[PDB]
């Protein structure tokens, strides 16, 4: 996996060139921010088991399908595997925000997940509408304005929502 | 590879953990560090060539015989002492990388990964390169947390030659 | 256990390193901390008593059940409340832990590794003590990266029970 | 491994107590210095092959018959596992200094160690020399006043001195 | 699926052997137990919707509260009482599934594996089911071997949730 | 895997309903005459040895070219692998018989037999005759009137010479 | 390993002699009772947990230094190891009673226990009680003559009571 | 040893399961099997001489050449004839061992590992036992499931040698 | 397949090694034999026909029942006669092969492995082909190293069927 | 795998045959020269080191894309992975002299080779050229008449450009 | 070890197998190269200190600065001059005992384990004694099969280097 | 393990000296009837199975209480594995005839089988009477003079002889 730098290195080092000034500006700007960045991990962290069951639980009211007998969710040995991927999804899309870099995000969970779920039976585009959930709870835990400094996040929230994004697109 | 963040992801996903306050830690020493370590690259960065030309005569003077013997594993021609600025050259970006992503991560991945291998295979000799590192980090002019960190990367390239 | 220092060294161990400036970055990170971890404990250490018994009430308040029905694992008699006040502060004190270490570790090790089954065996349920760990959470009187991150451990805590 | 913090938690969850306010500012106090700390982790890690090497090279001097054809140290192999040797007891030191605590050293390096020198007929005599030189020249080189803010460092010494005299006590 | 026959079978096959007298003679077990098996799970089914509601009514008895809280994970409106008796359903025609098959197969396929992880996540008692089939224990009517061994997979049921 | 009762359990999950009387009273009917069907279990595995190889034999008798030398079945190897192949096919099929349904020999048996035999130049046709032959003789051998409580095991014996159908279709 | 049957077999076979008519007939005799035998496996194994965690439970109510912090079974790691040691010793017992011979117990679980519980510093003697109170539990269970067909079953529970014994003896 | 109540047990602890239905009924069908298996085991053991002199000289009479022939594997002298004798005794032994088992346990553990490599070594043609054992179940003079078990460990003997 | 080159291969190959003065040694005792080996080869090779022939007589001779007794394991017929002399044509066969690769690869891969199942399963006494190959041994007149190597891989072949 | 014997032995089995005496004279043709490939086969494994490094010098001299950066052999890893992958081909081909047969080369060595390149977006033909270079180099040094008997080693030359060739042809 | 006696018997024990006519050739092999083997370990013996100082000076020659530079990886000195006669003598005293034991085995067992950790460690460079080993070639004087044999070590150990 | 060239190799090595003319001259000597050395392999070897079936015979002949029921030679398996101890003991000791120095005799055989035959029951002191036989059979077979060329051997049976009363000795 790549993080924030990382990446900019290797982009660099292929090209067997040393950082411009702007890079390291942008980089420095990322840091100046970083604060912001690790409040996000901590609130999502911190939440994510209802997340992870709201957004559950709500996919399934609106799909009673899977749920049914006879569906990909019934049965408690592949609901828990579905929430297990809930789950993980939330925590890999977390590990993101964290290193400031989808890397890891594509490269262990989301990669070959598609052909996962299609040569399984399962529902991507089921997937899709729990990491929707997933994140929409997300973002708003983040901006919650009450105990925690007031400032911009917007570019921040962007980001995450960016992840959480790919994460969608990735099984549908 | 070796750098914090990178680092505290790969620790927390072999145990199937979500990221706690101890990768926050980590995270935050990383940023604290970044301020100084990407000045200290960006610095690095402007005095390549003097450092690097510095260096390579540095060599040329520890070891005079580099420049006035028959094969290709020496700098005699042409060729080789470009060869050798360039290695020389690849050593100190490496460094600039590794301040950058504040960790070993990017020469070990790109340098250390194979360099006994290579120094046997064409007969380059390790303490021509110490000697080199040596002369960088006694040139480069850094002050404050910036040389105290990359000095770190120098010591480790060095440590590996050793 | 799960701390700044021990994972920053335990990492190394495993790739057979010497500590680099990572595991130093990790350290710095932890240091800093520690500044505001410490006294948080310590805060939350001298208003122990008060926390447990407010959180034990507010358990019974919030399920009022478990102070009426008969059973080994309710608090309808003396034995079954003082058995809720003990785990009660056995909770707190991880977090007071949790603090000082800057990591989940003494909770992971003392509490967390084998709650579910304890918790199945002796038919306890998680949202007790989910509201205990709310109420704490909710009258430590803490404030900033304290704050933070003793609730972060409140908050692991409760999803480890969730 | 238990480091600075976790070993006084440990002891006092042990005792199913909370750490006593003078505990905590006792480690307040180890906070405050820990930038030396890492100094001197730093300053002996960088110069580890050479710490070894000397001392090894001056250890070969005082005790030839280590590298005298049927010595313990003949031959290229038993050679690298010597340098290897001083190498590992090195490194599990600079742990102790970092962790603030002596529980790795002696958990994962030093307790058992005698009886491998003695299932191997290793002289641990002479391993524990190699310490000595090398803890004299790793105390040399973090009192170095060269490139540093000047300040008293004289606890840390005395502290790292223990570590490797736990390490020279432990194969003797 | 874990049944006399299906095993018999497997534990021949990993073994690299013929079937023997040992499994003829799981098999003779079997066929003996179903013709009493059959006909229980047939009874059962029978008196599935009478057994359900007054599990469910059992459970709300023993437990008063889950039909006064609000939240998701109680059964204070008509969507969580559903919710009750769909559990309760399951539960019961895993019983008879367990009597058919004679074995825990079914009920572990379908229902254990993961039951913790359902009760954890959606915060549910173990308690609640518990009391529901201690219940339809009590009230299934059966006798002989019938009784005999759907009490087995009941308190088999009853044991995977203590 | 699934035998006669899991079989139709598993089919009745599916549709999230309890097994009808009349399914029920199937496996009733199923359950009356299982005396006879672990009869000729245990008649074709005491015969084992013997059904492998007479049906070798007379399979080499007609198809001579197996035996040849260049023919899959020649050198002792291959004649070894060969019978061993019969006696599994048949081990299998007696486990089908004993099971009360297809699903082991399926599943555990000639699932990707044929593309095996392909990639190995064996001759499927051959192996699906042979097992014709360990049809015949095991389905001789199950009727014998002889030293057995006379009855009706008509259905049973159709069931049998389903298995080893299905296991010569599988093959060739 | 051994059952009723197979250690009279094994004891015949050292001496190159078929089994006596007294041999066989006490077979028969247990052979006679083996409804009893069942039907307490069952009833053990029915309450399992309850038995289990009510043994624990007393254990820990006259034992309070086990669960005191510092005591070998405070925290929730070791109070899960400690349950599952208990139901282990039960599940093992209930196999000896399965089997109608000690062997199992004394293999697969007893033996090398005690230098285990040694080693970890846990001490055998609360295991021991443990376990006591797991066969008067158990024992009570088995008797009760509600819902099951009255008869006398004395040996039987002796039998029981003896393999709970020799747990108790192991593991001090 | 394989025995239905053995690999019962054996097949719960490989699960590190307590003992449910399933093995119950395999317990039953053994039970139920061993009241014939028992009494078969006594029937032959009462006509155990005869039937081994009678299996040894159908032997005698299927392979004269083991009479005439020279060698320590024949039967030629009366050492060779006291040898055969034993053997088919053993064999016989085995099979009541067997009834009595309910299973090859005791013929596959006494006898049957290893027979390949003693018939081998000792140049001993298994045919001469197929014999014997062809005779023995000719002459026993069992019935019902007690005939069909033996002669199942007989033919599985038989097996073991072809 | 065992021959000394291949072995030798094997060897440096398991090792990652380059063939040494070892593997080369090896090679020029397999060449220095195989002078001798070839010759031998080709010299049995023009014995096949009487050498099978009086093999098989001998053989007859030793157990004459082979062509008395009915049955398919024996040589009473034409069909079973063939089938004898084809056999002893293996075996000769697989011994010149043996002599051309300087080792017991051929007859190993197309022989031995397997060669317990075959007679164990046809009914085929080794003592049969053991016969034939000590007349074949006793027969063959080759001399010189030739004889030896040839009489190596006949007590081999001898030995596998003891 | 086979070698020079094995290699006629086992196309004869297929038939059933003995080799023709053509055969076993060009086996003793072979053995009359053998000296000859042990001969190229120490000299060539004599100079591995320099066969594999001058064609690498010599390979990256002509094509300098493989070095620089974002060439797949640039950092020190991949020069590694490269050298060594010249290093086990001359290796394998050397075994290939020496067994006199390319089945070595063929299955262990050359087998997905190409598809493993691919995969990886290595440029198996500069492999190739490599390898190409490699061949005319080991031709080089076993052609040498110093310090050896004079004799004829055309048909010898010949086989190893031929394997050589095989190793070429598998990457392209 | 690596030679050809032990290796044969290796594959032989690893295959658990007697061994046959290629350990055999193996050993004819070691046996006829022992012959020229012995006599050159034997020569080189008897002129063991005149190709060592000849080694050391054609070292000096090649490398002067060798003789020049301080510190203690050089020769500058007495004891570094003594340190490379040492070091040059155990590289013959290998090359002797290869011939002897008629393989690879003492000089990998003694000198080629680790010899990369020592030269990176002392700074010795591999060319010094790459030269000293092509001096020994050209002055060893060896003729036959027994320089042939000593010239694959010599190139053995220079490759090792390289 | 050693040879005879590598253990005097080594005994040179701990030393640091060169092989002595003499030990070279004892080397040359070994060398020099080597045929015999492998002409006694040979012949031993192919006489495995008669040399241990007939001590063994005649081993259960003079101590009938082995194979008489409840012996430690009884059943089928522990004859087998009688057999097989009594082949890999004659095995070794044609190693070490072969390799010219008993440590592979030593070392992967011998060592602790003492302990071994004493922990199962086996009787050594019986074991050793099987060798003996072995033994007496084995040099029968070597000393054969005919087809074979005429010459002495003594030195080399009287090595064998130490091999077999080696094996003899270490199993009492
Ligand atoms: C280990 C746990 C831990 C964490 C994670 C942590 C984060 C953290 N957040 C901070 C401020 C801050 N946090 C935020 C973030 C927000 N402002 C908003 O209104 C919203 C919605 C957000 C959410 C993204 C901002 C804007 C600041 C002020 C500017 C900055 O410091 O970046 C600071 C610096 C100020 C301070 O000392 O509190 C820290 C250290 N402190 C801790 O102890």
């Amino acid at each position: 996996m790549f993080d924030a730098f990382t990446k900019v290195v290797s982009q660099a080092d292929t090209r067997g060139e040393m950082l411009s000034t702007a890079q390291i500006d942008a980089l420095s700007q990322m840091v100046a921010e970083s604060n912001k960045r690790l409040d996000v991990v901590n609130r999502i962290t911190s939440n994510a088991s209802t997340i992870v069951s709201n957004a559950a639980r709500s996919l399934f009211a609106e799909q009673p399908q899977l749920i049914a007998p006879g569906g990909n969710a019934y049965t408690s040995t592949r609901m828990a595997a579905c929430l297990r991927d809930m789950e993980i999804i939330l925590r890999y899309v977390t590990y993101a925000v964290f290193a400031g870099d989808a890397s890891v995000l594509e490269d262990r969970c989301l990669n070959g997940l598609r052909e996962t779920y299609l040569a399984l039976g399962t529902p991507g585009s089921s997937v899709a509408v729990g990491v929707g959930k997933m994140k929409e709870a997300a973002l708003a835990i983040v901006n919650d304005p009450a105990g925690i400094t007031p400032g911009d996040c917007s570019a921040l929230a962007s980001e995450i929502a960016s992840y959480f994004d790919r994460a969608c697109a990735a099984v549908s | 590879m070796k750098t914090p963040l990178t680092e505290a992801v790969s620790v927390a996903d072999s145990q199937g953990r979500f990221l706690s306050s101890t990768e926050i830690q980590v995270a935050f020493g990383r940023f604290r560090q970044a301020k100084a370590g990407l000045e200290a690259a960006k610095a690095l960065t402007s005095k390549a060539d003097s450092l690097i030309s510095g260096a390579a005569q540095a060599v040329y003077n520890k070891f005079p015989y580099t420049t006035q013997m028959q094969g290709p594993n020496y700098a005699a021609d042409q060729r080789g002492k470009d060869k050798c600025a360039r290695d020389i050259g690849y050593y100190l970006r490496m460094v600039t990388y590794c301040l950058i992503a504040g960790g070993t991560g990017p020469m070990d991945e790109y340098l250390i990964a194979g360099i006994d291998e290579i120094n046997r295979t064409f007969e380059l000799s390790p303490s021509w390169y110490i000697e080199a590192l040596k002369y960088i980090k006694a040139n480069h002019g850094l002050s404050g947390d910036a040389a105290v960190e990359a000095n770190s990367y120098l010591d480790y390239a060095i440590n590996a030659l050793s």
